[PDB]
RNA sequence: AGCUGUCAACCGAGCGUUGAUCCGAGGAUGUCCGAAUGGGGAAACCCGGCACGAGUGAUGUCGUGUCACCAGGCGCUGAAUAUAUAGGCGUCUGGGGGGAACGCGGGGAAGUGAAACAUCUCAGUACCCGUAGGAAGAGAAAACAAAAUGUGAUUCCGUGAGUAGUGGCGAGCGAAAGCGGAGGAUGGCUAAACCGUAUGCAUGUGAUACCGGGUAGGGGUUGUGUGUGCGGGGUUGUGGGACCUAUCUUUCCGGCUCUACCUGGCUGGAGGGCAGUGAGAAAAUGUUGUGGUUAGCGGAAAUGGCUUGGGAUGGCCUGCCGUAGACGGUGAGAGCCCGGUACGUGAAAACCCGACGUCUGUCUUGAUGGUGUUCCCGAGUAGCAGCGGGCCCGUGGAAUCUGCUGUGAAUCUGCCGGGACCACCCGGUAAGCCUGAAUACUUCCCAGUGACCGAUAGCGGAUUAGUACCGUGAGGGAAU
RNA sequence: GAGUGAGAAUGCAGGCAUGAGUAGCGAUUAGGCAAGUGAGAACCUUGCCCGCCGAAAGACCAAGGGUUCCUGGGCCAGGCCAGUCCGCCCAGGGUGAGUCGGGACCUAAGGCGAGGCCGACAGGCGUAGUCGAUGGACAACGGGUUGAUAUUCCCGUACC
RNA sequence: GCGAAUUCGGUGAUCCUAUGCUGCCGAGAAAAGCCUCUAGCGAGGACAUACACGGCCCGUACCCCAAACCAACACAGGUG
């Protein structure tokens, strides 16, 4: 749901809030299958890859190439 | 005891011949001797394993 | 960068007639990340859900085999953890009831 | 323009012309084990130190770095003990393990053959140990040769030749010279004599010394032995080189060498050449090449008729393309239906090959004679002896090469080779080093081929295959 | 141009005969009846009897095994017969510890072993160390509860 | 869900006191732990009571003289 462009925007700190706040839900939605009242289950992986996206783009700052 | 410390004389191989010519391996080992070497003029000693051949060409002194 | 986050360790409810059970008397179970450990996981359930944990008990589970064509093969192993909250904490709504 | 790997579907949800899936290149992440290396351990699981950060009321807890051992630089310290050294701290740089074959150097069987067997064979094979490299080893004559006005580093291929020979002269084993080819580098750099300089260890306070005359001054220990390092000089067999000592020729500017004057040095900086990452010194860094590799894209011509058939790609009959009639696929033999094919075309990035620069070296006075009981020309070396190894050569009249153990020379009238040895001639110049190409091999990757196999065949393995299963283990090992 | 001809090698692989509807169906305790379930019952379930073990054929562990445990389902393979049953097949569930048994504590035999000594190479031993229980040290007992765990959960009372 | 009585004796261990005691010759682990001693640390520190808290990792199902382990078998064997 988000780009790696509009990633690239966020300053270091709110790229960190994403990073929590990504992990929060994606904490939700695994309740939420397990408890079987998941009906998309395709969010899973869209939430998971955003996070990656996240690691990278942080990581892509530190070591200089961004 | 058939490995120089200085100069790396190793034995060699070859073969003790019978007066029936059987051939039987065996070594040749190096002469090598125990020396309390040193390293300057009035030193402390060190005991290493030198060839005869170093000792007879003064590569090991002694005090 | 590592942003570690209590959540990562607490990776699914236990949905079973006994984890019902237990939840009646406030017990919750949860399975939890292998390499974890019980003061780990208070400090994480309490972090998360802003409640009081009593006390934690664990419980490693060995995978099942199972047959096929193939041959043998066996599902992962996994650690459940049964966390009793503090007597006069808000009770989790998360498992579904 | 369709996708969410597959056995493998079924359900449940979604993405994509705002370019998904997919293909190539370069990055990010990369739990634990494994050389495994913080410590420990029954490999993949147990327990920590220190630093920083997070989290607690605090303890507990959680991130992220870092912490093995050995070898070699650099710094500190210097036990018994004085000089010191061993060692101990600190820090930087490496090594360790794996890999199918091919290389080099070491160690080294037996079955077997001899119709027995020990010499001999098998065989320097199998196996093992130490190390490589993309190839390796070898290599620039102390070589051959035989009086030819010879050849001219090494390696590899063909011959010479199953010959000369060797051999319980049994079974067997088996050259080299010479000649024809492959490759091109008949390639390079060093040690000494003798100058200069630095400095270690002895001396010396006077001669000496300060480039050398003829001097004129001056300065005063700057000296004098010997060792080592770094620059000049020297790289050779018709011997060569150092040292002397005539001759003829030579860019410019310095600066120095106690003072000028001659005059030697040595050393900078300008003109100019001559080489370069290679053996011949080393590490960089731009620009540029429709040069190459790692994705691809285009690409001619039949919906043709009639007949058979479930289906035409069959039969019969027309036409077309062809730089394309390779090979597949498609409902049965397809150049014209599809993937392609001939032929063209294409690279952001990375990598590889060049060219060109920078940049780095190096050189810049050479030719020419004479001269001599002068110096130098790779020492525990050559030689010799004992016991072995290996050479066609099994100790033989046994040279050449080589290990161990003794003994132990000459520097050119020298020394070593021309199959014992001696003489005479000839060849060469040992005991320092480096070196491309021709040659060997294929774990792996790409493109192809077969009078090769076609499911008891072909790999053990077309099917979960080194799997099931067997064995404590090494290891053995299917079937479909 | 040949992997070119099989009847035999106590030949090899696969399929299948003969013996034969034969021998066996694995102890030394033994089963019977009624009712039930079911397409089907000598073998499954329940009741009432009978019999057997009782220093075991009862109860609890270590080693070893690995889900065989519990619930529901299954019944063409397996069970030496049959099977509605099963230690077999399928799905889901189930193993809760400061005190129990181990580690984070300690050493024994022995193992490995920094340096080290020895040994052509490969390696052989071993010091300081560090591992290694079958031993040493160290704090919890009774009751209740689930279909399946309990000195682990809960209750009561303790201890380090 | 409710729930009585629960006294006295006898017998008696291979279990406990006991790592005891007595006897004997073959003469019977180690280390930690605990206690104590100083050395050396020290300006703060010891003890008691109350309250609030931390207490990690592995095993824990089931079989275990057996058709669930070793025996090719639902095997008259073997198993501390
Ligand atoms: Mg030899
Ligand atoms: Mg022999
Ligand atoms: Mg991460
Ligand atoms: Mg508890
Ligand atoms: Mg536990
Ligand atoms: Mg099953
Ligand atoms: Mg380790
Ligand atoms: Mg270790
Ligand atoms: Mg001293
Ligand atoms: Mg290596
Ligand atoms: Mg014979
Ligand atoms: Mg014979
Ligand atoms: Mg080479
Ligand atoms: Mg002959
Ligand atoms: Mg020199
Ligand atoms: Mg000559
Ligand atoms: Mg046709
Ligand atoms: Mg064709
Ligand atoms: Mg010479
Ligand atoms: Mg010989
Ligand atoms: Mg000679
Ligand atoms: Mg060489
Ligand atoms: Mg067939
Ligand atoms: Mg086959
Ligand atoms: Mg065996
Ligand atoms: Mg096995
Ligand atoms: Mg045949
Ligand atoms: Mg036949
Ligand atoms: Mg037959
Ligand atoms: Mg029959
Ligand atoms: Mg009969
Ligand atoms: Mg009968
Ligand atoms: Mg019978
Ligand atoms: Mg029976
Ligand atoms: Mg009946
Ligand atoms: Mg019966
Ligand atoms: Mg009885
Ligand atoms: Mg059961
Ligand atoms: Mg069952
Ligand atoms: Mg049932
Ligand atoms: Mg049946
Ligand atoms: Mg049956
Ligand atoms: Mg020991
Ligand atoms: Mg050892
Ligand atoms: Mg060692
Ligand atoms: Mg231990
Ligand atoms: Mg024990
Ligand atoms: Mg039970
Ligand atoms: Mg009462
Ligand atoms: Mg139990
Ligand atoms: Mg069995
Ligand atoms: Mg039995
Ligand atoms: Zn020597």
């Amino acid at each position: 749901g988000t780009t790696p462009g509009e990633l690239r925007e966020l300053t270091d700190d709110e790229l960190k809030d994403k990073l929590r706040e990504s992990k929060e839900e994606l904490f939700n939605l695994r309740f939420q299958m397990a408890t079987g009242q998941l009906s998309n289950n395709r969010r899973l992986r869209t939430v998971r890859q955003e996070i990656a996206r996240v690691y990278t783009v942080l990581r892509e700052r530190e070591l200089g190439l961004a | 005891a058939a490995v120089c410390d200085i100069c790396g004389k190793g034995p060699g191989f070859g073969k003790s011949v019978s007066h029936s010519h059987r051939r039987t391996s065996r070594r040749w080992n190096p002469n090598i001797q125990p020396v309390r070497a040193v390293t300057r003029p009035g030193g402390n000693k060190q005991r290493i394993n030198a060839c005869t051949s170093c000792i007879k060409a003064g590569k090991v002194s002694r005090a | 960068a590592t942003i570690t986050d209590p959540r990562d360790i607490i990776l699914a409810p236990v949905i079973s007639e006994k984890s019902y059970g237990l939840i009646e008397d406030n017990v919750y179970t949860f399975v939890v990340h292998p390499d974890s450990n019980k003061t780990q996981i208070k400090i994480a359930i309490e972090k998360i859900f802003d409640v009081k944990v009593d006390s934690v008990n664990t419980a490693n589970r060995q995978g099942k085999r199972k047959r096929t064509r193939t041959g043998f093969g066996k599902r992962k192993s996994t650690k459940r953890a049964i966390v009793k909250l503090a007597a006069g904490s808000k009770p989790i709504d998360l498992f579904g009831a």
